[PDB]
Formats: C-alpha cells, structure tokens, sequence
C-alpha cells in the first residue's frame, strides 16, 4: 500500500492522485484490531479504498 | 481470554466450572469454563483497535 501511494502520487504532491483501490479478501486472515491496523495504514496513506 | 491475555491478567486452567447459557436465538446450552478473573486496570491500560 505504501509503495502503491506514492507511486500514484504525482511529481509535486505525497498523496496518490488516482486515491481509489480494490483489496479483495480484504481481511480473510486478520483478526478485527489488526485488520483495523491496515485499515489505518491504508486510509492515512492517502488512499480511498473498497 | 484474549483480553487477559493481552492485557496482562493471567489465566490459569485446571478445573471444572460451569455455567449455563442461551444463544442468539433462546436456544439454551450448558458449559464448561478455565479459571481466571477479569480486571477494569490492565483492560483499561491496555490499547485496542
């Protein structure tokens, strides 16, 4: 996911210009407090996700 | 367990303790339990996500 947003974040800017991302088995291996971990990586990384 | 685990409060399990309870839908069960006792500080100092 950090590698993903900044690569997506153009010259000029920290955040990914195309915010957008699909994570299928979103969590099929994470318990809910670690899950929520990557959902806090991901969100603060800048990324709008589904 | 989990949480005593993690929080610190420490879990012993040698023992027959039982209890009965009923589950979503009023279907009634009997059960069989460790020993061990929960406590507000370590939870409470203790972080969750």
């Amino acid at each position: 996911t950090a590698s993903l947003s900044y690569a997506l974040s153009p010259a000029g800017s920290r955040y990914p210009l195309f915010g957008t991302i699909i994570l299928d088995e979103a969590f099929s291996r994470s318990s809910h407090a670690v899950a929520g971990r990557i959902i806090a990586a991901l969100r603060e990384f800048g990324l709008h996700a589904v | 367990i989990g949480m005593a685990r993690e929080a610190g409060i420490e879990v012993i399990d040698s023992q027959r303790e039982f209890a009965e309870l009923s589950d979503g839908e009023g279907r009634r069960w009997r059960f069989n339990l460790p020993t061990t006792g929960l406590e507000s500080q370590a939870l409470m100092d203790i972080d969750w996500e």
